[PDB]
């Protein structure tokens, strides 16, 4: 895994930044519509529920970054 | 044939051999490293709104 | 003489558009020096866009680039065009540092303006490289001297 | 790539050293007029059997031959200058300052007090190495001379 990640990174560090952001936005958007065209499957609702939970994590960190995410305490 | 006593190299060919490359601006090193260090600020500061510290070292709660 | 009745810098047209009517007059399109003269009119029109853009930030959009191509502004007039926009420059930087995305970028748009609004930081090529700006003067003084030897021989 | 950039920066130091030892002008060797031969035997068109429309095409190929032979003589200067500086590039110092980047340790974070002193190093090279001390009149002395004229009534 160390050798795969060092091989994936060095292939990615040789790209210009405009290529990277649109290679990844193409791969992110293609993988959303594979979960959105999946009609009512339990894995597809759980997929898009976890995309909503990642966006909660990014939003809860933006509210207090020295604290982290907000847990119920 | 007075034109054959003029310098044969044009005024154009002087201005393209003296000004061959468009020179590098003084400010293009600032505004290109600053926009790249603004991504070093974002990911790696602890006061940024998008830090990677909760994505790479998840907190023990 | 026609177009050559007035000097190269002393018409009402811009210098790049005057080189075109001198070259169309002295030479036919067959010639080598018609081709080298219309190419020179592109190198001068390139310098008139770079002078329009440099002075667009001060004198507006109707900059009248003919006046500053013929007689460029002195180091004292570059100063007094710095100072006559500095109040709207220090207030634009303060309105941009307030709405910058992060306190790294907010310091970076004030530190850049703290250097750019000081008129002592304007790079004068004649102050920086004195031997270069005298030799860029003797590129046009030697182009004229070759036209003056051609008239002393005639 | 770091070694290619250190080789190029050592080469451009070798170009600057052996061009300042020879004390040559800056624009002299980039000007292809200075490699032109003015004492060339200048072919006479009255001995070349030209017809009516043929003389301006004769003049163009005497000029463009003599201009190509001045450009190709400039190329022979720089190709001989390159091997002179590449020889001294191999015996050089290679003590260059490094690019100011913000200090980032392995698992640590980046302080904004180090991102800002890096940005100070970018905006301290925006000042020119030799500058006109163009004085702004401060308001501390522009009012001490304005009201001194207003106490007299101007």
């Amino acid at each position: 895994i160390e050798a795969e990640a060092a091989s994936i990174l060095d292939r990615h560090l040789a790209k210009p930044v405009a290529q990277i952001r649109k290679e990844q936005a193409s791969a992110y958007a293609s993988l959303l519509k594979r979960a959105e065209t999946a009609k009512g499957a339990k894995w597809a609702e759980k997929y898009l529920e976890d995309v909503k939970a990642v966006q909660w994590f990014d939003a809860s960190v933006a509210e207090a970054p020295a604290s982290g995410p907000k847990v119920a305490a | 044939d007075r034109v054959l006593s003029l310098p044969a190299v044009s005024k154009n060919q002087v201005l393209e051999n003296v000004f061959h490359t468009a020179p590098k601006a003084p400010v293009e090193h600032l505004e290109k490293m600053v926009s790249a260090n603004s991504k070093v600020y974002d990911a790696l500061n602890l006061q940024s709104k998008r830090v990677l510290i909760w994505q790479v070292k998840p907190a023990l709660f | 003489l026609g177009p050559q009745m007035e000097a190269l810098g002393a018409s009402d047209l811009l210098l790049s558009e005057q080189i075109r009517v001198i070259t169309e007059h002295r030479y036919t399109p067959d010639r080598l020096q018609y081709k080298e003269g219309m190419k020179l009119a592109d190198k001068i029109a390139a310098q008139e866009a770079a002078l329009k853009e440099e002075l667009k930030v001060i004198y507006g959009d109707n900059v009248d680039v003919k006046h500053f191509q013929a007689s460029p502004r002195t180091p004292v007039q570059q100063l007094f065009d710095s100072l006559k926009n500095a109040a709207a420059n220090k207030e634009r930087a303060a309105k941009e540092a307030a709405a910058a995305a992060s306190p790294y970028l907010a310091y970076a748009v004030t530190k850049k303006q703290e250097v750019q609004a000081d008129p002592s930081n304007i790079p004068f090529d004649e102050v920086l490289y004195p031997q270069l700006s005298e030799e860029l003067l003797e590129l046009e003084l030697s182009d004229i001297r070759e036209d003056e030897i051609a008239l002393e021989k005639a | 790539k770091k070694q290619a950039t250190e080789n190029l920066m050592k080469l451009l130091q070798a170009y600057k050293d052996i061009g300042d030892a020879k004390s040559e002008p800056l624009l002299k060797n980039h000007n292809p007029r200075t490699f032109e031969d003015r004492d060339y035997p200048v072919p006479d068109f009255r001995t070349q059997n030209l017809k009516a429309g043929d003389v301006p095409k004769f003049f163009d190929t005497v000029i463009s031959t003599r201009a190509s032979a001045a450009i190709a003589s400039k190329d022979k200067f720089w190709a001989g200058r390159k091997t002179e500086a590449e020889a001294a590039s191999a015996k050089a110092s290679a003590a260059f300052p490094r690019v100011a980047v913000p200090e980032w340790k392995k698992g640590k974070t980046v302080s904004i007090e180090n991102l800002n002193t890096v940005t100070d190093k970018y905006a301290a090279a925006l000042v020119p190495k030799r500058k006109l001390a163009l004085p702004v009149l401060p308001e501390g002395v522009k009012k001490a001379v304005e009201d001194f004229a207003a106490s007299v009534g101007q």
